[PDB]
């Protein structure tokens, strides 16, 4: 170590020639493969590749769909990858007309299998779900390939276009009149304990609050009826041991001015969505509240 | 059209427009480098001889990877082209039924005409299912190959200077099959097989956008190839163009290389087996297929 | 949709065409992806706009 | 007493204008100026068409 070594500012990652160019220059050998520029070499987002059967890929052809991993309770597929739209079928929050529309969209054996597996078991819904991230690609086929980011912005190969996050309009939720400049977005699953069986509500919440306790206090204010239902079931129906009235999972952050309303088209049917233009994913785990 | 006599309906003049589109089929293959390779590629610990050995090893590793991947890309291009050709190529009974019924109709098919077509399909499918197993007569297989060559239609572009021999009578087609079948045919029809040197293009042709094409691509999302020739012919009044944009994109230099050809009735075609491409690879040769009968 | 008038006006390359079957048979039996057929003389190509 | 133009102005299509009119149904007036400026890399045209 010496003074000049300390003074020297670090090398620019962009002005050093890459390893392949280094080797070719060292031997002074030509190659057919273009090598001077490496694509995705400066993508800071972390991505993964997922295989999914043809029946499940609908409304996820467009980039920006939220991707969930669901448990089948079986050893043959073990896990399936489904979108928030498919969960729209099961959620009580979604209206009748939209439910009919996106139920007519998912008329495939795989989607119906997913629904049967979801309703079959005795567990609560959130125990069967694991969130992966947002998708931005599609290669269609009998088995389709989806690439999903799990930490970062949504953009194509050259960053020449940034993708948004699409939320169906019935699931979108806000609790403040004037938005804070920075918004955090959360996934909420809340259970209503009626007589026969629990009806789950599914929401995506955009909020300025980052503290857990304040956020959960606001949520308990907004969902008082479901807490009353939880206590009522605890009283009337012993030997049923419910847990939780709802769970909250954090996934992402975006600016308030990026929020917009839009529609999605698939097989000449229009679904209306809320659109988070420059959304960047940052996943948390399910935290439960009562 | 032909002038008709009295009492018959006259044939009105008609013009037909068709257009053909291109299809895309990208290929890919990965190669991997270890972090140990990457660190020793660009680091020198005290410069001892062992460190030099490790640097040399990292360099040779990445070089081997690059060469292997380039060879794989060449093989993959061949594989993709062969798959496309097989996708568009119909079987023998279809094409021979078509050639035998070429003058049958001058319109969309009747019930009766397509019934005859179906009968021909069934008969020829049963008669020629496994050619070399049911016969090895020299004349019969020669006629069968001649029919296969004759049935195919001509291409709309023809560069007369390429794929020609010192015998310069021109080559017209290529016939490809597995090594075993080619061996059987060559031993059976050796009186027609010859060894030849053929002049083939040494490099790919180059297609370049003109600045007019750049402007139209920006403004209208479309390019018309050979824009200036179109504009000059259109303004001068000449109705015909001397050449095609794709044809004039062809390479100029051509190299000689050796291959076998067969004569099929004043028609010479090339014979090749692709055993080299799939010698030790994971992919199956797409000319080795399974067939189902019920 | 394809604008056939542009093909009809612009210069063309002379080719010896080779349909194995009759042209109207190949067109009627739907060999080609896109097709336009007209009889007599069609004034469409004359109204440049 | 004032000075006024003595004659009307004349606007005429270029051959490349004819080609784009026939093909795409569109005209970019002063096409060659756009071409030359775009290729040379300079951003400003001297005057409009």
């Amino acid at each position: 170590m010496d003074a000049r070594a300390v003074a020297k500012r670090p090398r620019d990652p962009a002005d050093e020639d890459n390893e392949l160019v280094t080797a070719l220059k060292a031997k002074r050998e030509v190659n057919t493969i273009s090598v001077r520029y490496l694509y995705h070499a400066d993508h800071q987002a972390l991505t993964a590749r997922f295989f999914v059967p043809e029946g499940l890929v609908e409304f996820e052809a467009q980039p920006g769909a939220l991707l969930i991993r669901m448990e089948t309770g079986c050893d043959s597929p073990r896990h399936l990858y489904i979108s928030l739209y498919l969960l729209g079928i099961r959620a009580s929050n979604v209206s009748a007309s939209t439910r009919c529309l996106l139920e007519s969209v998912y008329t495939a054996s795989a989607a119906r299998a997913a629904l049967q597996w979801l309703d079959l078991g005795p567990h609560l819904l959130h125990r069967r779900l694991e969130t992966l991230g947002c998708v931005k690609t599609v290669s269609l086929g009998i088995t389709s390939l989806l690439t999903c980011v799990m930490r970062g912005y949504l953009y194509n190969t050259l960053k020449t276009e940034v993708f948004a996050l699409m939320i169906p309009k019935d699931m979108y939720l806000t609790w403040e009149e004037t938005r804070g400049r920075l918004q955090y977005v959360y996934l909420i699953i809340v259970y209503d304990y009626d007589g026969p069986e629990t009806r789950p509500g599914i929401y995506v919440l955009t909020s300025s609050i980052a503290h857990w306790q304040t956020l959960v206090d606001v949520a308990r204010g907004k969902f008082a009826r479901e807490r009353c239902s939880f206590v009522n079931r605890r009283i009337t129906r012993p030997r049923q041991i419910p847990l939780c009235t709802g769970v909250i999972q954090k996934l992402g952050w975006c600016l308030a001015d990026d929020i917009h309303t839009s529609f999605l088209v698939h097989k000449e049917l229009k679904l209306s969505v809320v659109r988070l233009d420059n959304f960047s994913v940052e996943l948390g785990d399910f935290r439960e509240f009562v | 059209r032909v002038a008709s006599g009295a009492g018959l309906p006259t044939s009105r003049q008609t013009t037909i427009m068709v257009t053909k589109y291109s299809e895309k089929s990208p290929i890919t293959i990965p190669f991997e480098l270890s972090a140990a390779c990457l660190t020793y590629l660009r680091e020198t610990f005290e410069g001892t001889i062992l460190d030099k050995i490790l640097n040399v090893e990292a360099m040779h590793t990445v070089l081997r990877a690059l060469k292997n991947t380039a060879d794989a890309m060449e093989r993959g291009l061949i594989h993709s082209f062969l798959q496309t050709l097989l996708r568009k190529a119909p079987p023998y009974f279809v094409v021979q039924t078509l050639v035998e019924n070429a003058t049958l109709a001058r319109q969309a098919l009747n019930r009766i005409q397509r019934s005859n077509i179906l009968q021909s399909f069934k008969a020829k499918m049963l008669a020629t299912l496994f050619l070399l197993n049911r016969t090895r007569d020299r004349d019969y297989v020669l006629k069968f190959l001649t029919r296969l060559a004759e049935a195919a239609t001509d291409s709309i572009l023809d560069n007369p200077t390429t794929y020609t021999t010192s015998s310069g009578a021109k080559i017209s087609g290529v016939m490809v099959s597995t090594a075993n079948v080619m061996q059987i045919i060559m031993s059976l029809l050796s009186s027609h097989i010859t060894k030849e040197t053929v002049s083939a293009p040494a490099t790919y042709g180059n297609f370049v956008l003109s600045p007019e094409n750049a402007v139209t691509a920006i403004s209208y999302h479309s390019i018309l190839a050979d824009f200036n020739s179109y504009k000059a012919h259109l303004t001068s009044g000449q109705p015909h163009l001397p050449n095609d944009s794709l044809s004039q994109a062809g390479a100029h230099s051509l190299t000689p290389l050796s291959m076998d050809v067969i004569r099929l009735g004043e028609k010479t075609v090339i014979m090749e087996n692709l055993r080299r491409v799939y010698k030790n690879t994971d992919t199956k040769d797409p000319l080795e297929r399974n067939v189902d009968l019920t | 949709m394809e604008n056939w008038s542009a093909l009809e006006l612009l210069p063309k390359v002379g080719i010896p065409t080779d349909f194995l079957t009759h042209v109207k048979t190949s067109a009627g039996e739907e060999m080609f992806e896109a097709l336009r057929i007209y009889y007599g003389d069609d004034p469409e190509r004359y109204n440049i706009h």
